[PDB]
């Protein structure tokens, strides 16, 4: 309900570490086989 | 469905679902899911 | 339970009728040294999930992960064994004999990393990667981009790799490789498909391959070594472009000082962000890596600690950025001209009051506009927030197009 | 790990924000076996007494089958208390 | 029922299929944090509202379930110093006529002794495996500000940034807010210890605008202690809500203490640098602020009594007295309920808290007008450079009136009702007579 | 800013992870064809 204004920091580095990793890697699981 | 425990159990007492969703829910028992969470996530959108 | 005993306290799979929870197949040839993809949990070693009881399934991952530590360094040169051996048998309403699994797992973890941390020592071996990436063996790299600079620097291909291969020997021996002869892991690699594999020459010239034998290959494997092989190239161009700009500064050690001041100023945009990119978080990540790995001892967490550490070191380098900070890449196209076209001008000025000057106004507000918006674009954080804080610091040109 | 076929596709297959948050709500752990069923949930088939002998006879045969997936169906035997909110869509889908 | 007793008292289970025993279990049981633990249990004290009195009594059926929690769920969260996984020495059941009803229960009654032992062996998990009440001291240090060096570092940073202005809500950004919270936490000097971990801000409907003197009089500046599972049996949602409530109410009092600094710094700010010229508006106005600071500071001393030992010193022995989880939760609820009831904040004493707002707002909005001005009309024993000196005087008369009104009002509650802390108050605030 | 734009961007970044899961879903079914 009320928001503690600190968990968004952990959430930002969590989504960064998931999404940017996965975004570049998954597409270049093509390159590992296409190249 | 196409299984003895996926298809026969889905139409025993009163029956009736979407068949692909019923096969997915029958496969979800083998996916080690908590029984309440998937039904709550389905019921919170349906 | 006697078959479980052999697998828990020795690296032996007894395999009764293949009804025990673990079995071994010969998948080893698919990915022998590195975990190029996973091998030692479902594939080469496999767990039949339903062949475990209830009171053991609660830690059957640790059962599956105990014996591997006894039978991967047996091939590599230490007799990894458990002299503890507690017989396993049923008892009324008891499972203390399964409570013995934790001690045996942690002991297998202890003897495995009691090899790995000090024979084929990762805490000293691994340094090679971040030491050689991002030019951290600085006494090699200052020699590297200098002796053969004239046939490395060139704008479009036109490198001669054999020259830097001889400098790879002279300039390493001239550097600090005399502290420890750990050179052989360095091999040159080059672009199959440009940027996205990372997760012009001199500009982004090359990057270095890394492979190792089995116990270090628990740590070095495809998803990680593709952050090896082709990284630090997006850091190498900065040192090239500033040092090439500075070679223009050599050719003149009337003379309107606004041009001289932009040569200083645009260079500082390279120099201080290069400071930020790597001369930021250095010690902590090593202090973390120790107290993470040296206490844990177990591959099920050790690989998580290491792969976390690897990204942690990178998070200084805006080489890692989801927006690609892409205006900086566009700015780079004029940055290189500040080197080459003005080197050309340090002949045609007699062959700076004029043909420098007519571009000083252009370079000035090409850089200063995008520079004083893109940090605001990356305003994500509430050792961190360092890229923004460190070119906020000047006070003039803190921003020009603000986040808020 | 494999949430593409049975979480992402199962979330996309619903006919009806919690579009991506439904998978996090139904975030299953593959290392578990913790069924919340009990022996009291066997009387859920007694409400559908259209033919209760061939509604009570099926459970012993499904237990005598060699699959261990009959345990989590305690809430699924009761299913939705709304009037044909899952069962009646198949009649529209068959057209 | 001897077995079913054992299942729920010597095991934590309950063998049941038909509802032959009044126990239950839930999907709550499968994450079992928070209110979900407050839901796993048994359906009533009885089955519907009747029971076999020979064994479940309709009496000690509760204490049965207390050990039931203590034996079931303490190991469930984490294997426990008296259970392991389930491998403390393995369970066993225990449990024409010249004593008809008289001593049926006396056969089963040594169970209650086992229960009392399991209960005595429930207190330690909170006293040491949590260090729960040592963290209550830490909670009093940070959230109830008894570490005044944290609380003043926080006040100095937060209210320096607030006394810089930024009146259209422009200070309330996540990153500056976190930086001052973090910075205040670094400047605490007690250190970020394990006890002093877990600290986070909060607010609701973050104001895009402030009142004059920037008070945040709707106090949407807050602090939260991040709660661990075994802490979160005794820490609780309403408890931390009331905690942040008193935190926000004392924090605006620390803003009035910060105002106290600012108005006295207005003396030092121009230092009456004309050293040679004494001033009547100096002798007046620098005594006007003297009663206001004396007033807000005796209210401060008063509230510092009303919670920090008037309500806490009794709790220091009350928590040491008890021996049940539910008694521990209930005694913490006593402490917090009486803290709101004694510390003026209760809805029943609120008519006086309205007069407190009436004083606060006047001092805020009329000393901001001093802050932005110099020192009155020239001529005679003079300051110089503000015209509104008669309004600074008349607002100080309005303040005095509201302190006269305060004394008239506060008597009413202790003449009608019974609130010793309000006698204590009006004994103090106009100590020597009706009004000074 | 009104304390929903930032969390709406957060939900957009959750939708990015869902899009990467959809790309994973197409990738793991294209694995079966030529390889």
């Amino acid at each position: 309900r009320a928001r503690n204004m600190k968990d968004f920091e952990n959430q930002i580095t969590e989504l960064k570490k998931e999404n940017f990793n996965l975004k570049l890697r998954i597409y270049f699981l093509e390159e590992r086989m296409q190249q | 469905t196409e299984e003895m425990e996926l298809y026969e159990l889905a139409q025993a007492a009163g029956g009736g679902i979407d068949p692909d969703v019923f096969k997915i829910l029958v496969d979800l028992l083998k996916l080690n899911v908590a029984p309440l969470a998937v039904f709550q996530m389905l019921k919170s959108m349906c | 339970f006697e078959v479980l005993e052999k697998w828990i306290y020795r690296g032996i799979i007894h395999d009764p009728y293949s009804e025990f929870m673990v079995e071994e197949h010969e998948l080893r040839k698919e990915r022998i040294q590195e975990d190029y993809n996973d091998k030692y949990w479902d594939q080469r070693y496999t767990i039949v999930q339903q062949q475990i009881p209830s009171f053991l399934q609660k830690m059957a991952d640790k059962i599956l992960s105990t014996g591997k530590y006894l039978n991967v360094v047996r091939e590599c040169g230490h007799d990894v064994t458990c002299p503890v051996a507690k017989e396993i048998i049923y008892t009324l309403k008891e499972r203390a004999y399964v409570e013995q699994i934790e001690k045996a797992f942690n002991y297998a973890s202890k003897v495995l990393l009691d090899f790995l941390m000090e024979e084929k020592e990762l805490v000293a071996h691994l340094r090679s990667i971040k030491r050689y990436f991002l030019m951290d063996q600085g006494d090699f790299f200052v020699h590297f981009m200098d002796l053969a600079e004239e046939e490395l620097r060139k704008p479009v291909e036109d490198i001669t790799p054999p020259r830097l291969e001889a400098l790879l020997e002279l300039a390493l021996r001239m550097s600090t490789a005399n502290t420890d002869p750990f050179k052989d892991d360095l091999k040159i690699d080059l672009m199959p498909h440009d940027l996205i594999t990372q997760l012009l020459s001199g500009l982004e010239a090359f990057s270095f391959d890394y492979i190792v034998k089995w116990p270090l290959s628990l740590i070095i494997n495809r998803k990680a070594l593709t952050r090896y092989q082709m990284l630090f190239r997006h850091m190498f161009y900065c040192k090239h472009v500033e040092r090439q700009l500075c070679s223009v500064w050599i050719s003149n050690k009337q003379w309107f000082a606004g041009a001289f001041t932009l040569r200083q100023r645009m260079l500082n945009f390279v120099q201080n962000i290069q400071y930020y990119m790597m001369f930021e978080v250095m010690e902590p990540t090593w202090h973390i890596l120790e107290k993470n790995l040296k206490s844990a001892s177990n591959i099920d967490d050790v690989l998580g600690h290491h792969t976390g550490f690897l990204d942690t070191c990178l998070k200084d380098c805006m080489l890692t950025n989801p927006e690609l900070l892409k205006v900086f890449s566009k700015l780079m196209s004029v940055c290189v001209m500040f080197t080459n076209c003005m080197q050309k001008f340090t002949q045609s000025m007699k062959l700076l009051v004029s043909g420098f000057e007519a571009t000083i106004n252009k370079f000035d507000k090409n850089f200063s506009a995008h520079l004083l918006d893109l940090l605001a674009r990356l305003s994500i954080y509430s050792g961190m927030a360092s890229v923004i804080s460190r070119l906020d610091f000047n006070g003039f040109y803190t921003e020009r197009l603000e986040r808020l | 790990r494999i949430h593409h076929d049975v979480n992402e596709l199962l979330s996309l297959l619903r006919v009806h924000a919690e579009v991506y948050i439904d998978l996090l709500q139904k975030n299953r752990t593959p290392y578990v076996t913790t069924t919340v069923s009990a022996h009291s949930a066997k009387v859920k088939i007694a409400e559908f007494s259209r033919t209760p002998e061939d509604f009570l006879k099926k459970y012993d045969e499904l237990k005598s089958k060699n699959t261990r997936n009959l345990d989590p169906l305690v809430y699924l035997l009761s299913k939705l208390t709304e009037d044909k909110e899952t069962l009646q869509y198949l009649q529209q889908n068959a057209k | 029922y001897t077995r079913f007793i054992h299942d729920w008292v010597y095991s934590g289970v309950f063998r049941d299929a038909y509802g032959e025993f009044m126990i239950q279990v839930n999907h709550e049981y499968l994450s079992f944090r928070d209110k979900l633990y407050w839901t796993h249990g048994y359906v009533l004290i009885s089955k519907e509202v009747e029971d076999c009195v020979p064994v479940f009594l309709k009496h000690i059926a509760h204490d049965i379930y207390v050990c039931g929690k203590t034996i079931n769920l303490l190991k469930l969260c984490c294997p426990r110093h008296y259970l392991c996984w389930s491998d403390v020495p393995v369970p066993r059941i225990s449990v024409l006529l010249t004593l008809p009803v008289l001593m049926k229960r006396s056969i089963t009654a040594p169970l209650a002794a086992h229960i009392s032992l399991v209960n005595k062996a429930a207190v330690d998990y909170f006293f040491v495996e949590l260090h729960l009440e040592a963290h209550y001291e830490a909670l009093r240090h940070f959230l109830l500000m008894e570490d005044g060096e944290f609380a003043q570092s926080l006040s100095d940073l937060l209210f320096e940034k607030l006394g810089a202005g930024q009146t259209p809500g422009e200070l309330l950004n996540p990153l500056v807010l976190n930086s001052v919270l973090s910075k205040a936490l670094q400047c605490s000097l007690h250190g970020d210890t394990p006890h002093a971990s877990n600290l986070s801000l909060a607010l609701k409907y973050l104001p895009e605008v402030f009142a004059p003197n920037a008070p945040d009089v709707l106090s949407c500046l807050e602090l939260r202690y991040k709660v661990d599972w075994p802490l979160n049996i005794v820490i609780t949602e309403g408890c931390v809500s009331k905690y942040s409530g008193v935190f926000s109410f004392l924090l605006q009092l620390k803003l009035m203490m910060w105002a106290l600094k600012d108005v006295c710094f207005h003396l030092k700010r121009t230092a009456l640098l004309s050293h040679m010229a004494g001033s009547v508006q100096f002798r007046q106005l620098q005594l006007f602020k003297h009663e206001m600071q004396h007033f807000v500071k005796v209210i401060q001393g008063y509230i510092a009594n009303q919670i920090l030992h008037v309500t806490w010193c009794e709790f220091r022995a009350r928590l040491a007295t008890v021996g049940d989880l539910e008694e521990i939760q209930r005694a913490h609820a006593e402490y917090l309920h009486k803290a709101v009831f004694r510390g003026l904040l209760t809805e029943k004493a609120a008519p006086v808290m309205n007069v407190i707002h009436s004083i606060f707002s006047l001092v805020l909005k009329f000393r901001s007008q001093l802050i932005s001005q110099a020192w009155g009309p020239p001529g005679g024993p003079r300051g110089a450079e503000h015209p509104n000196f008669a309004l600074m005087q008349q607002s100080y008369n309005t303040f005095k009136y509201y302190s006269h009104f305060l004394f008239k009002v506060v008597t009413k509650l202790v003449n009608r009702g019974y609130q010793p802390h309000l006698e204590d108050f009006l004994l103090r605030i106009n100590f020597n007579n009706y009004y000074q």
